[PDB]
């Protein structure tokens, strides 16, 4: 998208996430809501609002004239404006139908590309590249263990046999084929392992408070990444180095 | 008493409402002193799609 | 063996197409009359404070409910979805002389 | 609400003032705005 | 008056990083909505010359988002009526505290 469409759209979907496909989640985040929020998600499921797909679907096919390098970016401003102002004025079917079609010629052209390149198979990546682009990349107390876990994790993703590596609206999930606890949330892992990258195992009156704080999503991460690493990795005598050398070690011992 | 035709009005008429009363030299005209006037909203078209 | 059903039928809805909507009061699925009368222009104020008939501003809500200076300020909302039509028919006196400046 | 105030000399008024919400814009195309005004409780309109 | 002016003030923006603003800005889910910061509606009601009391009274309306109250006597002779063109009853050139504070 330019973009032209919002995002989190839970006033008008949340009530039919309860009803039809029946989320758990989402009615947990519904008996939360005050009474103001509440009822304006009741109206959304007898009437839903009707939106006019118009400067969305004009504005789509501007954008691709500038993927092919027809015209500059700089004149999809005034051009939008004087298009729009045509459609306003000749509305009829058969204008309506030739939005309709231009933009399904869209679609069909970039599907082809889809099809043809086979970027299906690196379908895992696009969603991984996607997700470690919005990190700050420069942690405090860290950084030699950072840089070298995100090459360990873009490892998993090219090594490893079935992994689908989808994600939700906020977030990124990853399922693999353990049954159970497949899924992990690798956006709440990051923010538990955002102080416990230069922890250094010295300062503990009592073993535990550093490696308790590690919570139960972000330890099966832990366990996903342990057999695709070495001890050529995270730097030694750290405590995430002595994690992934125990991981490591409960794995290729439990075969 | 007057009799006129059809005129499209807007979609959201005020509670305060403007009534100028002129000659034709566009000068306010002081010899009125009882006016008054009535509109009923009629359909003309619509403004939907297509 | 072969109950003839019948669709229950549907009390075609208010706030429509045609609808003069006033908030409290129900709306009216017809046409209706406003009037803008010399009388009213008394009573509110900050719009006529030395004015004539020739230049005066009205209130054409008529509502005695709530009031005085509360029936303005509020609109009658006629609807988006149909463009409107307004028929005038207006009455006027006069006191014009002959001769005058 | 029947207030009680002390008895002065001269006619006053009373500043009365219901806290109410106010609200408000699209340019769709150019030169071309279309607003859309609105207050609760006081709906005007 | 002798001659009166209005000035602008126009941001430099690069025209290739204007005209994806430019684009957003006319959507339908990115209208720019505001609010007054009083956020009131203000009603001056009479208290004549010696009264201690004053009843107002406001009929059935729709209390939705309703959000508090605030009250102050105002003077007659110092406070004006706003919307006129010119007030001849009001001969006070003092401060006015219905639209200073």
């Amino acid at each position: 998208d330019p973009g032209l469409k919002p995002s989190s759209l839970w006033t008008h979907k949340i009530i039919d996430s309860i009803i039809a496909n029946r989320s758990l989640s989402a009615v947990q985040n519904f008996r939360k809501q005050p009474l103001a929020n509440k009822l304006t998600a009741l109206e959304d499921a007898i009437v839903q609002p009707r939106k006019d797909t118009t400067p969305e679907t004009v504005a789509a096919i501007l954008q691709e004239l500038v993927a092919m390098g027809a015209l500059q970016p700089n004149e999809v401003g005034p051009m939008f404006s004087d298009l729009m102002i045509r459609v306003h004025k000749y509305n009829s079917t058969n204008v309506q139908n030739n939005l309709s079609v231009l933009l399904g010629d869209i679609r069909a052209a970039q599907s082809e590309a889809i099809r043809s390149t086979n970027v299906g198979e690196l379908s895992n990546q696009v969603v991984l590249n996607d997700f470690l682009s919005r990190e700050p990349a420069v942690v405090p107390q860290g950084q030699h263990n950072y840089e070298a876990f995100k090459q360990t994790l873009r490892l998993m993703v090219n090594e490893a046999p079935n992994v689908t590596l989808f994600k939700s609206g906020p977030d990124t999930l990853m399922q693999v084929n353990i049954r159970g606890v497949n899924t992990v949330n690798l956006n709440s892992a990051f923010k538990n392992l955002k102080n416990f990258w230069g922890v250094q195992l010295d300062t503990e009156i009592v073993p535990g408070s550093i490696s308790s704080k590690l919570s139960s999503n972000t330890r099966v991460l832990l366990l996903f990444l342990a057999p695709f690493t070495n001890d050529s990795t995270f730097t030694p005598d750290t405590f995430i180095s002595q994690i992934m050398r125990l991981y490591r070690e409960t794995v290729a011992a439990s075969i | 008493v007057a009799d006129h035709g059809i005129q499209p009005l807007k979609n959201s008429l005020t509670g305060v409402q403007r009534v100028t009363l002129t000659d034709d030299r566009r000068r306010s005209c002081p010899y009125i002193y009882k006016t008054l006037a009535t509109v009923t909203p009629k359909v003309l078209s619509s403004a939907t799609l297509q | 063996m072969e109950v003839y059903v019948p669709p229950p039928r549907v009390m075609a809805p208010t706030e429509g197409r045609n609808s003069i909507s006033y908030n409290p009061i129900a709306p009216l699925q017809d046409t209706t009359h406003i009037y803008i009368i010399d009388n009213k222009t008394s009573d509110i104020e900050n719009l006529n404070i030395h004015k004539d008939h020739s230049n005066f501003y009205t209130n054409i809500v008529q509502n005695v409910d709530v009031a005085p200076s509360d029936a303005a300020t509020q609109t009658i909302k006629l609807d988006e979805r149909s463009r409107w039509g307004g028929e005038l028919h207006t009455i006027l006196k006069t006191n014009a002389p002959n001769v005058t400046e | 609400m029947q207030f009680t105030v002390d008895p002065m000399t001269e006619p006053t008024y009373l500043m009365l003032l219901f806290g109410v919400f106010d609200q408000v814009i699209n340019q769709p195309t150019r030169s071309g705005i279309s607003v859309a005004y609105l207050r609760l409780p006081f709906a005007s309109g | 008056y002798t001659q009166i002016n209005l000035y602008v003030s126009f941001f430099p923006m690069n025209y290739d990083t204007q005209s994806e603003l430019e684009l957003m800005l006319r959507n339908a889910t990115n209208d720019q909505n505001f609010s007054d910061y009083l956020g009131a509606v203000n009603n001056l009601y009479q208290i004549p010359a010696g009264s201690s009391t004053v009843v107002v009274n406001i009929p059935d309306r729709s209390w939705g988002a309703f959000r508090g109250w605030s009250f102050t006597r105002l003077k007659v002779s110092e406070t004006p009526r706003i919307g006129a063109t010119q007030d001849p009853n009001f001969q006070y050139s003092g401060s006015i505290p219905y639209l200073d504070g």
